[PDB]
RNA sequence: UGCAUGGCCGUUGGUGGUGCGUGGGUUGACCUGUCCGUUGAUUCAGCUAACGAGCGAGAUUAUCGCCAAUUAUUUACUUUGCCGAAGUCCUUCGGUUAAAGUUCUAAUUGGGACUCCCUGCGUAGCAGGUGGAAGAGGGUAGCAAUAACAGGUCCGUGAUGCCCUUUAGAUGCUCUGGGCUGCACGCGUGCUACAAUGUUAGGACAAUAGGAGCGAGCCUGAGAGGGUGCGCUACUCUUAUAAUCCCUAACGUAGUUGGGAUUGACGUUUGUAAUCAGCGUCAUGAACCAGGAAUCCCUUGUAAAUGUGUGUCAACAACGCA
């Protein structure tokens, strides 16, 4: 898209909202760089809920860096897709935050 | 657990601390559980407020002539100077060694100090039989650096002076003055 | 000529750095009275301070 | 060395539905919350327990806020319901204030049966 | 050109913080939610125009410590039995596909500790104690929110915009040689000492790494070194009987057998090269008698001493990481 001179909210709300659609917990995405100004200035576009701590966050949490050469500057892609525990899907385990109790 | 006497030569059965005074005994640690056959040990002392009390209290000194940046470690070493302090003190005088050695962690440690005007506080006995054995320690290796003689002998002159109330001794005129102090400040 | 207290309950904590307790002692000399002094080291309920002034007491609390 | 706010809301919720089972010891209650509850790691249900324990021991005593465990749900119900015999509202002779009988004489209701001052 | 940028990293600050949905307050910036005790902790407890979901904290991951199941007689050992050597009537060594194993050794699955227990203090929790391998986050690490610093790096990159260089007598690349090691002087991190709690001489237990390069044993030479190259694709063979400490002597308070800088020569290894590299040998034998004003690090297997590996490496550690 960013190559083909899409503003950077339709570019990020068009994935985020096909990310979560499909099925996902969370996801977050970054564009990093020069639009608009002399300055660099930094997007950061997020739903649902994204764990960055711990152990948990490598199991779960899906990640992939790049960039993108221009005419102008090089920005930078940065998209986090957190995912949601199948029963022996193709992660197994809940996370170690949560428990849940039987009904009577 | 008959006999019970330290290097294998003297016994804990003297000592009498009732008869040494009233106060300060009970810091001391010499009673029974303290007794053992060498002053070395695993220590497990510093880790709640009040332990060091139930070491015994001729492994404190020991751990006290552990000075200084050279010697620091190698208590192994220590446990034959005083040792060879126990021998000197023993065949001069007379006495068995920790009668006349106990004596000595009496009369050194001052009561009262400077607490930074500055105020004239009073001593726990805890502080005091720590800055018994500093103030033996620190006189003498100050005596011992540089002078042509064993370690062993000028703990030996020391100590012995240390119980019969001597201005001889590092200790017990370095008393004098920081009491004085105290006396002045108030 | 060295009198010996005992201390019967540490009030709390004293000096600009917090270096000294302060101390009730009831006289061991058997006279009786209450004294509240400043002690410099540690000191466990029950122990004996050996005070070469009987006088004065330690100021407020 | 404090329990965290979802130990206690998981140990809440257990006693809620199974105070069937439980006791004062520790040991037990370990072993149940892991039936009772799918746990990730051994170390959790060591706490749970610790805190399930806690609030049995409470529950010796008056009842605690913020929890209920369905037998004393029952047994509110019958300490509810029923109400003692008579309606304990008749003295019969009722004593009244001086004013107050003047009140009762400014309605147009004196000569009640029902006594006066002291 | 880091003041055009990407990524990565340090820092503010690894402190306890950060801000959404609906509701309420305010003309509005904005506030409330996110407020009298407790915790390392916006940790819990409870107040309450707020109620409810988050993220960080916690949980989790890794290891160290204690357990007993599961395997192991050619990669670890032990016991007993055999055959040796000495002792020479029962003690100690070395060997063994030889029978039984698992206390040491190696590493997978689980168990274990929760303020549960008791006593004080104030429900949340706190202090002490018993037991226990371990007791108060069991110890130590790892991971670590949002919001920013024109902090760092275009000398890491086929990450890169623009500027200029390609006039090749190049700012491309490469060969010989020299620099970054040049010294009237000022500061930072370190090392070795000033000795006798020592040095000198002689005698007597580790762990973690790495290795188709490590390099066995036996010869040669005072020494460094040199020759021959057995085992090992490694718990098997190898670097590899560590050093403070300990025990017998020598010295004797002196700039002294303390100290080992700076210089002269000979004997060598690595390398295309020793001119500024390291090792050995004999000589030379300095400043330093504990360091002013100032300042740094540290709470338990910690400080301090004491060595050993590894990273760079043909050769060279006073350095980093273990």
């Amino acid at each position: 898209k960013l190559i083909a001179r899409i503003p950077a909210r339709r570019a990020a709300y068009s994935i985020i909202r096909f990310v979560m659609d499909a099925g996902a917990r969370g996801c977050e995405v970054a564009i990093s760089g020069k639009l608009r100004g002399a300055r660099a200035s930094t997007s950061k576009y997020k739903e649902g809920y994204m764990v960055k701590s711990g152990d948990v966050t490598k199991q779960f949490v899906t990640q992939a860096v790049g960039h993108i050469p221009m005419k102008q500057a090089t920005i930078g892609i940065r998209v986090l897709i957190m995912l949601a525990q199948d029963p022996s899907g193709i992660p197994k385990e809940s996370q170690p935050d949560v428990i849940k109790v039987h009904e009577a | 657990m008959e006999g019970v006497k330290l290097f294998g030569k003297y016994d804990y059965s003297d000592v009498d601390f009732s008869q040494l005074d009233p106060a300060l005994v009970d810091y001391i640690s010499v009673h029974e559980k303290q007794h053992v056959m060498v002053p070395h040990t695993a220590g497990r002392y510093v880790h709640k407020r009040f332990q060091k009390v139930s070491c015994p209290l001729v492994e404190r000194l020991c751990n006290h002539l552990m000075s200084r940046g050279r010697n620091t470690g190698k208590k192994l070493l220590a446990i034959r100077i005083v040792e060879h302090a126990f021998d000197i003190i023993a065949l001069s005088t007379g006495q068995n060694p920790i009668v006349t050695f106990v004596k000595g962690v009496q009369y050194c440690g001052a009561r009262e100090d400077s607490t930074r005007r500055r105020q004239a506080c009073d001593v726990s006995p805890l502080r005091r039989i720590d800055q018994a054995l500093s103030l033996i320690t620190e006189g003498v290796r100050k005596a011992a650096f540089r002078s042509s003689r064993n370690i062993a002998e000028c703990l030996a002159d020391e100590l012995i002076a240390a119980s019969n109330n001597d201005q001889t001794s590092y200790a017990c005129r370095k008393k004098d003055e920081l009491e004085r102090i105290a006396k002045s400040n108030r | 000529q060295v009198k010996l207290a005992v201390v019967k309950q540490v009030i709390g904590r004293t000096g600009s750095r917090g270096g000294v307790t302060q101390v009730r002692v009831e006289f061991l000399d058997d006279s009786n009275r209450s004294l509240v002094r400043n002690v410099k080291g540690a000191v466990r309920e029950g122990d004996i301070l050996s005070l070469l002034e009987t006088e004065r007491e330690a100021r407020r609390l | 060395r404090i329990r965290t706010k979802t130990t206690k809301r998981a140990a809440r919720l257990v006693i809620e539905r199974f105070y069937g089972q439980l006791s004062f010891d520790f040991q037990d209650n370990k072993r149940v919350c892991d039936a009772v509850a799918d746990i990730p790691s051994k170390r959790m249900r060591n706490k749970i327990a610790g805190y399930v324990t806690h609030l049995m021991r409470r529950l010796e005593r008056g009842p605690v806020r913020g929890i209920s465990f369905k037998l004393q749900e029952q047994e509110r119900e019958k300490r509810d319901n029923w109400m003692p015999t008579t309606s304990k509202l008749n003295v019969p002779k009722i004593l009244v204030d001086p004013e107050t009988k003047e009140m009762l004489a400014a309605i147009g209701l004196g000569e009640m049966e029902g006594v006066e001052v002291f």
